Parts: structure tokens; C-alpha cells; sequence
């Protein structure tokens, strides 16, 4: 229940400064802000920073609580795939302080973030399935990943040659008409992909001529030129009568 | 007057910051090691309304600067990260900032695949400071 | 000015006095010792950390009770503590045998700190940077008092000096109000005692004295750690 | 930085720091003497040395080992001028414990009594700081051996193994891993720890003559200085 | 640099008192006290330096010290230097009561400690007393007598007093309210409430941070009344009732 969790988080906002010292609240409040907002899909890198700020407050607390705490933050590095904070965290003394079993399995999970590599990703997906169960939201984490990795693999095969047949290139992605080809059509709507397909002969042809410096810089000024005359129409009509 | 003109230059930009406000746009950050020689018009309100004093690192930035110096080195530790937070921590402060670079600059003493634990400590023990002191001051 | 010279004490142009003021700056750099006045007794929790592991706390004792019913702890520097110890050992035992009875601790704080006043206030050549937390049990109602080198005796239900003196005094000013439950007052007094304390806490890193209405009892690191950390 | 007479007097600095006392801390360092005090299970061994610049040096007088009582000895460091004055004082204050109290002093209070007047030497600057350093030992009832040290800042100090002085900083650092262990120590093990700690500080390991090694153990409680005959015997025993 | 040397023994150089000028500066530092004329009694006030409520308040009378059954005093200054003067005059008043078996008259009493404080401000390079303590009592001759001790040896004893330097606002109030023959000690007590609520920096007259000690002449007990905060709280509501009554005019 997300609205109930926000109401529970809202009650923690006024309770943080209510008593004298939290003693630890805002550290957990920022962690709770990195959960509900993570389900709200507000922002990734900032929510990942809340797991980093909470990890700084996790120093000298119950180890069974800190051994499952790295399950959330290191899998968050898997969701983002571009946190840019990788080298900062994992190279520090605080992230490497845990030598235990489960965290060593998370050490290669944090390495799997630097891995990507679909063929490797589909493999470690089964090896890390034990850590997949502790994922708070299993759908949102791996769906955006695999959907982002889709077009990451799509831009690789379409790049070398301009036009591509859609029957052979879809055999690598295992299907054509159901979803994939509709996802490539959505990339045209998002401008990430420039090209057009052919349903009859099954060939995707990429063609682009984006720049036009003659039409755009002209018509915009002519429309502005109308505003120059319309504003002068007040001078014209008033001086005559 | 060559010096008298360049502090007018500093006072001319001190006027140009008043021509900016209000408001858009400008940003000026400034740093100096002596605040006594500064003209009163510099820090007078209406020009600089925000003064952020860089705090003395003391003990809190030690483990912070020792964490960033141990993250850059390849580990492959071979050097104890335990003792350095105990015995040198008592002689730390200072031991400030680039004095830790000297510990890394004393790592060129080797002559060994990895710098020995005594090379970092040799720079931390000299200093060429104290005393003695703390427990002896209590005494 | 100057202008006050010395004998018994130094000079200031504005307020307080210079010179020994610098010794007062050393009082804040002394060993922090918390103290607690809770219900029918007085609790005193000090902090003692040796320089290296080669030292055993079983030799040097920071808590040296002057009387069976009156303990003590020091907030400040070194043997100037042990100087007033043997002093008070002579001072408090003289008055004890004058009337042959202990008499309530209020008069003990009167007489014992009277010469300690002169001893700290009058010119000692070098100043004295040792303060004290005075305790005892009198007529069923105990007392917790705080002296200093300047000779100003205070009364606190929960007090701290050395470290946390800025943090812990405002801590106990807010969380603690009037008189509260005995062991519950020890809780928040230790919570603010571990505020600026090191992350490593062992039986030898601190010590907790307690003044019972049945007379003072000096604890040991053994029973100190076996109680709680967190002692309550 | 200094303001006023604080150079010539022991009053505390604006940072809360003493001056005449902080200059006497390294006054022992100028003496050039390393005395390491280490205590085993049933015994404690004190290791010291001396320099012989001229062939006319007498071993008797220049010997730095001082025996306060039959059962209680000591050793000094730094300047030896002030050290002898404290030696006869420790004999006088121990005799007061013998006279008044009737029995032998635990020496734990002897460190307090000496440091109390040593604090008076630290009190008024007109009587000089008396920068001599004192290291004590002794035997107490059912306490086993003991080790004590007093510098001329005036407190009583003793522990299992404590050493302070010129080069004693490098000795205690090596002994932290060396002494532990921390089990029953044989007489040959305690002497082996005296040379090995000296080998880290000095590593000259010259003739056993110049070095002076004492021991306090419980067989006959009286303190005894090791004879030159047995020192060379234990020296060739640890080095095979 | 003629007066910049530490002396404390010989005087300054144009005829002015060297240290006494600086001694009155310490008196005006954190001092509080007041005095007024009252028939068939007398009244004094005190102020607690620490308003922190965690204090035990087991000192009972602190800024007011009782040196005799019929006489008391109010310490304003360093408490450490004054505690030596407390037992001093107390023993001098006791050795006088021992000798003559008669209560020490406050005429020579006050001047005795003033000359004792004078010896420490005269010679030996001794530190002067920076504490000015009041005097109250009754004698068989002049009856009610009020005095104030000064470091220089010349007492500031009058029928009124100013402590500390901040009380200068109350001096112009006491001279304008100066009256003779009307008591009603509460007339001056209600006036002393106006002194703390207006002239003093602390308003509202916080009870736990102040103290009011009165002495009513009773033969032969001469009861000294430690109030302390009991009915001062209703005096707060009494002075505020006067403020609520004064605003009804305009």
C-alpha cells in the first residue's frame, strides 16, 4: 500500500524533530524516502544517493540488518546501470568492510552492474536468483533494465548497415510483430531511432535529412513579420482617423 | 601606485558586483589565507552576504582523507589498515592533508614491490613535533 | 592593567581573570567525568583510556573514596587530583573525629571545599586545573555538587565536564527535566556520555561509581560491563 | 608563542600547556639512556646500558642501577645529577614507612610520596624542575612482581610493562607484539626479550659489560643485579 | 607606560586610586541587589546567576548570607572571594559576642571588615576584594542601619545602594520615589518588583532566578524572613495587576 506508506512516512517527518535527538531517524527517513519514491519512479540517481546516505548511518549497527541492507543498494546499482557513483562507493573502505558470505555474493552483483553484457546477464540472472527474491520491487527493477538493454542491443545491429531486413533481424530477438517491432516504432516517436519499415518485403530502411536552414529560419521570421505589421496597424489606423 | 592601481582594480570589480545586483547574473568564489589585510568594503554587507568558513579538518576529516588515500592505492593491501587508525591517529592532527602525501612520497623509499608499513609510519612519527605531551601534561 | 597582581589570584582588564583562565582552558581539556543524582543515591560515571594496550587499569584508580559513605570523581587534569585526595583524606577525617560523627554531607562540602577553595584560589605558583564532582548521602537525601578551580560550588542532578561539557549540559538541559526515575535518569545520562565518546567501548574504557544511602561502593570494570552499556 | 613570564614559570599556556615542564620532558631525552621495564609472570627484568668514552671510566660509580631497598630496586634516566638526589630520598621515605608503619612499603605509595614532592619541585620554579626520571620495581604480598615509573611531572605510575624515555618509544612498539605471548615467562625468556627489544632500538648488541640488567623475582624476595658471568651466559644462549 | 606595570601596592600617578577604578568595574559585572528605606523592618532582594531549572536549589539562601541572628548580608561579586569574608566577619562578630555577651553594633562591625578588606588593598601586593556585600540589622542606638562594603576601605554604606552598574537605572527611580515615614514594607516590596521588571534586564521577574529576603524587627527574636519564591509568585501577579490597572487610564 503505497499511499499508506507515504502517510506512514509523513508521520515520520514530524516525529523526527519532535523528540530530542532522533537518535537515528533522518537516516532511516531518507531510506524510506528511497523506497516509496523508488516505487513512485521519481528519480533514480538521487534515490540511489539516499541508499548511500543511509549506508553512512548504518555504521556500527546490527550486522544481520547491514547484511541485508547491501541487497537493496547494490541491486539499485543494477537498476540504474548508469549511476556514475559506482567508482566512489565500491572503492571506498566502508562498502568493502563486509567480508561475509552473502555480501561477497553481492560483491560480484555490484560487479554485475559494471558487467551489463546480456549474454552474461541472462546467465547471472539464474545465479543471482537468490538475491532476486530480496528485491523489494521485482517488476520495476528488471523490466526497465531489460527494456533498456533491448534498444541497447537494437542500436548495435542496425548501426553497421543503413537498411535491414526485418525477418532475419527479428529472428535474433526471437519475434517480430507482437511487441519488438512495435517497440522500434515507439523509438521513432521518441526520436531515438530514425527510419521506416516495409511490411510487404520486410525491410527496415533508415533515411534521414533533419537539417533545413532555408525553411525554418525564413517562415519563423515571416510569422514574426506579421507581428511587426499588426503592431504597426495600431499606428496606421490611429493616425488616419 | 602599480599596487595602488590593482587594489582599485579589486575595488572596481567590487563596484561591478553592485552593478549586477539585482540580480541576474553572476557568481564569484573567493579564497584567501589572511583576512586581516582585507578592506572593510570587501566583506561589508550588500556585496558579500554569504561567508562559508572552511572548518579545520581535525579528527573528522582524518578518517575521511585516509579513506580516499586508501581507495586510490591498489590493494593488494600488504599494509595494515588497522594500526593506522590507532597509533597514528593519536599523533594525527597534524599530520594534515599533504603531510599524508609525504607518507605516499615516502613510499618511493622502496625498493620493494609494495611500500612497507614502516615507511608510512616514519613520516607520521617525524614530526619533529611534540614533546611527548598529552598524558605527560596530565601528569 | 593587570592591576590585581597575584596573592591570592591574578588580574583581568574586563571580566574574570587572565592567567589561570588559561588553566581553566586546560580544565575543558581534562578527562570527562559524568555524574548523576538519581532518587536516593548519586551515580558517577567517568572515562579512563590508557595510551597503549600495555597498561592495566587495575593499578591506577581514578575513583578514590575519601569516606565509606562519600565517594568522588575528578573532571580535569592529573595529580593535582591526587593532591587534594590526600588533602581531603586528611581534611575530611579531621572533621569526622572532631565531633566523632560524620554529620550531613552539606557541612562536609562546606569544610572540605573551604580549604580546597583557598588551595585552588590562592596563588599556588602554577595554577590547578582539577575540578571535582562532590557526592554523599545526608539524612536520607543525597547530594551531587560540582566544584571547579575558580571555587564556585554548584548543584546538579546530572552533570558533565571535560568532553561533552557543551553538548552534554544542553543534552541534560532538554531531555532531563526536574527529577525523574532513578535508573531512567542513568540511561539518558549515559546516552549523552557516549555521544562524543569513542566508538570502542570496553570494561576498561570507562568506570561508574555509585553512592548508596547505605554508603559508597566503588565498582570494577568486571561488574561495569556485566551490568549494561547502557547500564540501567 | 609566549606571553609574559610563562617561559620561566610552569603556568599553563592559553592552549592549556605547561612550558618549564614540557621542556623537562625531553630533558631526559638529552641524557641518552634507554631503560626498558618489562614484567613477566613471576619476574620482571630491567635492561639498561652505559657509554665508556674513556678507558679511565669506573664501572662502580658510573653504574646507573640504584637499589633503594633490599627487596626494592630502581633505575633512572636522563641527567644523573638530579637522579642521585631522588635515590637517597626514596631510601628516606621508605625508611619512614619502616619506622612508622613497621613493615615494608608496597612501593605503590612510594611512587605517590616521591611524586608528591616531585610535584612540589614542579610547583615553584625557584627550586628548579629537577628533571631526573625514576623507574621503580618491588614485591607486594600475593601481587607477584611489580613495575613502576615516575618522570619529574609528579604522578605515580605502574603497569605490567611500561617503558618511557629517549629511545623507549621504539622499544614499547616492538614489545606489543613481542610480549604477547602474555603467558608464563621463564627467566631465559625475559632476558631474551631484553636483547631483542634492544636489537630493535639499537642493534649494536655490544659486550654484555657495558649493559646493566637487573631482575626482580620471587625466590628470595631481595632484589639482585645480574652478574656479568650469567649475562654473557644468557647472551650466548638466546643467540645460537 | 607609567601605569601599565603591575603594582597593586603603591597608588597610581594624578592622585586617583589605581586599582579601585578597576575594582568597581568587577562590581558592575554580573552584580544584582537593591535597597530601600522601611520602617519597623527592612527588605532586600537577590538574583540567581544561573536560571537553569536543573539546579537543586539546595543552597537555600545563597546571594543572601546570614552573619548573625539579628543581621545578614547580600553578596554581590565573586562567590569564591566572598566566602572568605563570610566566615571572617562571622567570626569577628562571634568573638565580639563572645567578649561582651552583647550583639555587635553594625557601626564598628561594617568598618571592621572594611578595614580588613583595606589591608588586602593596601600592602603586600595582595589581590583586592572585588566583592561588594550589603549590611542590614538593628542596634539599640540608631535602630535600622544599612551599609555597603567597598574594596578601597571607604564603605559605600548609605540608606540606599546601587548594585550593579546596571542598577543605575533604579537609582534615578529610588531618588524620585524617595520617601520618609511610610511603611508598609510592601510599598517598597511592590516598588522593588517595579525595579526588577523595568530597570533590570530580566523582565517578568522570574521567581526561580531571583530571591527576596526581608528582615522584620521583633523583640527579641528579630526574625529574618527567607521568602523565598513562595509568595513572590503572587507578587508577580500583583505587579502585573498594577500594570493591567495602569493601562486602563489611557
Amino acid at each position: 500500500n503505497l499511499p499508506k506508506a507515504r502517510a506512514a512516512l509523513t508521520s515520520a517527518r514530524t516525529t523526527a524533530n519532535a523528540i530530542y535527538c532522533p537518535p537515528k531517524l533522518q537516516a532511516t527517513l531518507d531510506m524510506q524516502s528511497g523506497i516509496i519514491h523508488a516505487a513512485e519512479e521519481k528519480d533514480w540517481k538521487t534515490a540511489y544517493s539516499y541508499f548511500y546516505e543511509a549506508f553512512e548511518g548504518y555504521d556500527s549497527i546490527d550486522s544481520p540488518k547491514a547484511i541485508t541492507s547491501l541487497k537493496y543498494m547494490l541491486l539499485c546499482k543494477i537498476m540504474l546501470n548508469t549511476p556514475e557513483d559506482v567508482q566512489a562507493l565500491v572503492s571506498g573502505k566502508l562498502a568493502l568492510r563486509y567480508a561475509g558470505r552473502q555480501t561477497e555474493a553481492l560483491k560480484c552483483v555490484a560487479q554485475a552492474s559494471k558487467n551489463r553484457s546480456l549474454a552474461d546477464f541472462e546467465k547471472a540472472l539464474t545465479d543471482y536468483r537468490a538475491e532476486l527474491r530480496d528485491d523489494p520491487i521485482i517488476s520495476t527493477h528488471l523490466a526497465k533494465l531489460y527494456d533498456n538493454l533491448l534498444e541497447q542491443n537494437l542500436i548495435r545491429v542496425i548501426e553497421p548497415f543503413s537498411r535491414v531486413q526485418i525477418e532475419h533481424i527479428s529472428s535474433l530477438i526471437k519475434l517480430s510483430k507482437a511487441d519488438v517491432e512495435r517497440k522500434l516504432s515507439q523509438m521513432i516517436l521518441d526520436k531515438k531511432f530514425h527510419g521506416i519499415l516495409d511490411q510487404g518485403e520486410g525491410v527496415l530502411i533508415i533515411f534521414d535529412e533533419p537539417p533545413v536552414d532555408k525553411t525554418y529560419e525564413a517562415a519563423l521570421e515571416t510569422i514574426q513579420n506579421m507581428s511587426k505589421v499588426v503592431d504597426s496597424l495600431y499606428n496606421k489606423a490611429k493616425k488616419l482617423t | 601606485g602599480a599596487d595602488r592601481e590593482v587594489q582599485r582594480i579589486l575595488l572596481e570589480l567590487l563596484n561591478q558586483m553592485d552593478g549586477f545586483d539585482q540580480n541576474v547574473n553572476v557568481k564569484v568564489i573567493m579564497a584567501t589565507n589572511r583576512a586581516d589585510t582585507l578592506d572593510p568594503a570587501l566583506l561589508r554587507p550588500g556585496r558579500l552576504d554569504r561567508k562559508i568558513e572552511f572548518p579545520l579538518p581535525d579528527r573528522r576529516q582524518k578518517r575521511l582523507i585516509f579513506s580516499t588515500i586508501t581507495s586510490k592505492m591498489n590493494l593488494s593491501e600488504e599494509v595494515d589498515l588497522e594500526d593506522y587508525v590507532a597509533r597514528p591517529d593519536k599523533i594525527s592532527g597534524a599530520d594534515i592533508n599533504s603531510i599524508c602525501q609525504e607518507s605516499g612520497m615516502l613510499a618511493v623509499r622502496e625498493n620493494r614491490y609494495i611500500v612497507l608499513a614502516k615507511d608510512f609510519e616514519k613520516a607520521y612519527k617525524t614530526v619533529i613535533k611534540k614533546d611527548e605531551q598529552e598524558h605527560e601534561f596530565y601528569k | 592593567e593587570r592591576g590585581y597582581s597575584f596573592s591570592l589570584t591574578t588580574f583581568s582588564p574586563s571580566g574574570k581573570l587572565v592567567q589561570i583562565e588559561y588553566a581553566l582552558a586546560a580544565v575543558a581539556g581534562g578527562a570527562p567525568s559524568v555524574g548523576i543524582k538519581a532518587a536516593n543515591g548519586v551515580v558517577l560515571a567517568t572515562e579512563k583510556k590508557q595510551k597503549s594496550i600495555l597498561y592495566d587499569e587495575r593499578s591506577v584508580h581514578k575513583v578514590e573514596p575519601i569516606t565509606k559513605h562519600i565517594g568522588l570523581v575528578y573532571s580535569g587534569m592529573g595529580p593535582d587530583y591526587r593532591v587534594l585526595v590526600h588533602r581531603a583524606r586528611k581534611l575530611a577525617q579531621q572533621y569526622y573525629l572532631v565531633y566523632q560523627e560524620p554529620i550531613p554531607t552539606a557541612q562536609l562540602v562546606q569544610r572540605v571545599a573551604s580549604v580546597m577553595q583557598e588551595y585552588t584560589q590562592s596563588g599556588g605558583v602554577r595554577p590547578f586545573g582539577v575540578s571535582l564532582l562532590i557526592c554523599g548521602w545526608n539524612e536520607g537525601r543525597p547530594y551531587l555538587f560540582q566544584s571547579d578551580p575558580s571555587g564556585a560550588y554548584f548543584a546538579w542532578k546530572a552533570t558533565a565536564m571535560g568532553k561533552n561539557y557543551v553538548n552534554g549540559k544542553t543534552f541534560l538541559e532538554k531531555r532531563y527535566n526536574e527529577d525523574l526515575e532513578l535508573e531512567d535518569a542513568i540511561h539518558t545520562a549515559i546516552l549523552t556520555l557516549k555521544e562524543s565518546f569513542e566508538g570502542q567501548m570496553t570494561e576498561d574504557n570507562i568506570e561508574v561509581g555509585i553512592c548508596n544511602e547505605a554508603g559508597f561502593r566503588r565498582l570494577t570494570p568486571t561488574e561495569v560491563k556485566d551490568y549494561l552499556a547502557a547500564i540501567a | 608563542s609566549s606571553a609574559g613570564f610563562d617561559r620561566h614559570i610552569t603556568i599553563f599556556s592559553p592552549e592549556g600547556r605547561l612550558y618549564q615542564v614540557e621542556y623537562a620532558f625531553k630533558a631526559i631525552n638529552q641524557g641518552g639512556l634507554t631503560s626498558v621495564a618489562v614484567r613477566g609472570k613471576d619476574c620482571a627484568v630491567i635492561v639498561t646500558q652505559k657509554k665508556v668514552p674513556d678507558k679511565l671510566l669506573d664501572s662502580s660509580t658510573v653504574t646507573h642501577l640504584f637499589k633503594i631497598t633490599e627487596n626494592i630496586g630502581c633505575v633512572m634516566t636522563g641527567m644523573t645529577a638530579d637522579s642521585r638526589s631522588q635515590v637517597q630520598r626514596a631510601r628516606y621515605e621508605a625508611a619512614n614507612w619502616k619506622y612508622k608503619y613497621g613493615y615494608e612499603i608496597p612501593v605503590d605509595m612510594l611512587c605517590k610520596r616521591i611524586a608528591d614532592i616531585s610535584q612540589v619541585y614542579t610547583q615553584n620554579a625557584e627550586m628548579r624542575p629537577l628533571g631526573c626520571c625514576m623507574i621503580l620495581i618491588g614485591i607486594d604480598e600475593e601481587q607477584g612482581p611489580q613495575v613502576y615509573k615516575c618522570d619529574p611531572a609528579g604522578y605515580y605510575c605502574g603497569f605490567k610493562a611500561t617503558a618511557a624515555g629517549v629511545k623507549q618509544t621504539e622499544s614499547t612498539s616492538f614489545l606489543e607484539k613481542k610480549v604477547k605471548k602474555k603467558f608464563d615467562w621463564t627467566f631465559e625468556q625475559t632476558v631474551e626479550t631484553a636483547i631483542t627489544c634492544l636489537s630493535t632500538v639499537l642493534s649494536i648488541d655490544f659486550k654484555p659489560s657495558e649493559i646493566e640488567v637487573g631482575v626482580v623475582t620471587v625466590e628470595n624476595p631481595k632484589f639482585r643485579i645480574l652478574t656479568e658471568a650469567e649475562i654473557d651466559a644468557h647472551l650466548v644462549a638466546l643467540a645460537e | 607606560s607609567r601605569r601599565y606595570d603591575s603594582r597593586t601596592t603603591i597608588f597610581s600617578p594624578e592622585g586617583r586610586l589605581y586599582q579601585v577604578e578597576y575594582a568597581m568595574e568587577a562590581i558592575g559585572h554580573a552584580g544584582t541587589c537593591l535597597g530601600i528605606l522601611a520602617n519597623d523592618g527592612v527588605l532586600l532582594a537577590a538574583e540567581r546567576r544561573n536560571i537553569h531549572k536543573l539546579l537543586d536549589e539546595v543552597f537555600f539562601s545563597e546571594k543572601i548570607y546570614k552573619l548573625n541572628e539579628d543581621m545578614a548580608c547580600s553578596v554581590a561579586g565573586i562567590t569564591s572571594d566572598a566566602n572568605v569574608l563570610t566566615n571572617e566577619l562571622r567570626l569577628i562578630a562571634q568573638r565580639y559576642l563572645l567578649q561582651y555577651q552583647e550583639p555587635i553594633p553594625c557601626e564598628q562591625l561594617v568598618t571592621a571588615l572594611c578595614d580588613i578588606k583595606q589591608a588586602y588593598t593596601q600592602f603586600g601586593g595582595k589581590r583586592p576584594f572585588g566583592v561588594s556585600l550589603l549590611y542590614i540589622g538593628w542596634d539599640k542606638h540608631y535602630g535600622f542601619q544599612l551599609y555597603q562594603s567597598d574594596p578601597s576601605g571607604n564603605y559605600g554604606g548609605w540608606k540606599a545602594t546601587c548594585i550593579g552598574n546596571n542598577s543605575a537605572a533604579a537609582v534615578s527611580m529610588l531618588k524620585q520615589d524617595y520617601k520618609e515615614g511610610e511603611m508598609t514594607l510592601k510599598s517598597a516590596l511592590a516598588l522593588a518588583i517595579k525595579v526588577l521588571n523595568k530597570t533590570m534586564d530580566v523582565s517578568k521577574l522570574s521567581a526561580e532566578k531571583v530571591e527576596i529576603a526581608t528582615l522584620t524587627r521583633e523583640n527579641g527574636k528579630t526574625v529574618i524572613r527567607v521568602l523565598k519564591q513562595k509568595e513572590v509568585e503572587q507578587l508577580i501577579k500583583k505587579h502585573e495587576e498594577e500594570e493591567a490597572k495602569a493601562e486602563r487610564e489611557k
